[PDB]
């Protein structure tokens, strides 16, 4: 049984370790401090309550996101406006390798979409994914995110540029 | 994955 809870500061070291092991983009300490303290970043952790060795509270998946103003986002021209509209930008999403292919990422995205639906001013959820990340791309397409843009040379990794795709899930009639 |  996988359970879900907000990220808290006891997750800090685990969160940092997973990120540097599964994302080629490197993040600074202040990002993780911001995630675990709550504040302006919203996040969900996935935990396996049955793990032994006292790791039954260690997260095995996560999603982090922030609320942005729609009018000041890169997809402002795509949205239909109605309070000031906002968007939820998914910052990072990942599942530990031995826990993949069980629907945990789908459940985490659903938690983000459910959250965003509950905000009347919210116009959708969007994210960037690196080109050729086929497991993630298939997931977003499976959950009805639309690819609206290919950003040439978006990511800088070890001195080389890689494309990203911008995926959007439109909400509340936007 | 948000950029750097
Ligand atoms: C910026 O961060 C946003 S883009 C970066 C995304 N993260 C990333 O690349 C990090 C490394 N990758 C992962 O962490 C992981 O591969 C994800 C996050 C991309 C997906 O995680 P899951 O593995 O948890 O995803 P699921 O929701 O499990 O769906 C994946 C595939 O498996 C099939 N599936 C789902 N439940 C199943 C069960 N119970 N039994 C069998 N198969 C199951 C889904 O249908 C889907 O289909 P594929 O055709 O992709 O296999």
């Amino acid at each position: 049984t996988i359970c879900f809870r907000p990220i808290n500061p006891s997750d800090l070291e685990r969160l940092e370790q997973i990120h540097r092991d599964i994302f080629p983009i490197r993040y600074e300490s202040e990002f993780f401090q911001n995630v675990v303290n709550g504040g302006d970043i919203v996040s969900w952790a996935a935990v396996d309550r049955s793990r032994p060795d006292g790791h039954s509270e260690e997260l095995i998946g996560f999603v982090t996101a922030k609320i942005v103003l729609a009018k000041e986002s890169e997809i402002s021209d795509l949205i239909r406006y109605d309070g000031e509209g906002t968007l939820v930008y998914i910052l990072t999403l990942g599942v530990v390798e031995t826990y993949r292919k069980r629907g945990i990422a789908k459940a985490l995205i659903n938690e983000v979409v459910k959250y965003s639906s509950g905000i009347p001013v919210c116009r959708g959820v969007y994210l960037h994914v690196i080109a050729h990340n086929n497991p993630a791309i298939r997931l977003y397409k499976r959950m009805s995110f639309r690819c609206v843009r290919r950003l040439h040379g978006f990511y800088l990794i070890n001195g080389q540029h890689f494309d990203s795709y911008l995926f959007v899930y439109f909400i509340n009639g936007s | 994955m948000v950029n750097a």
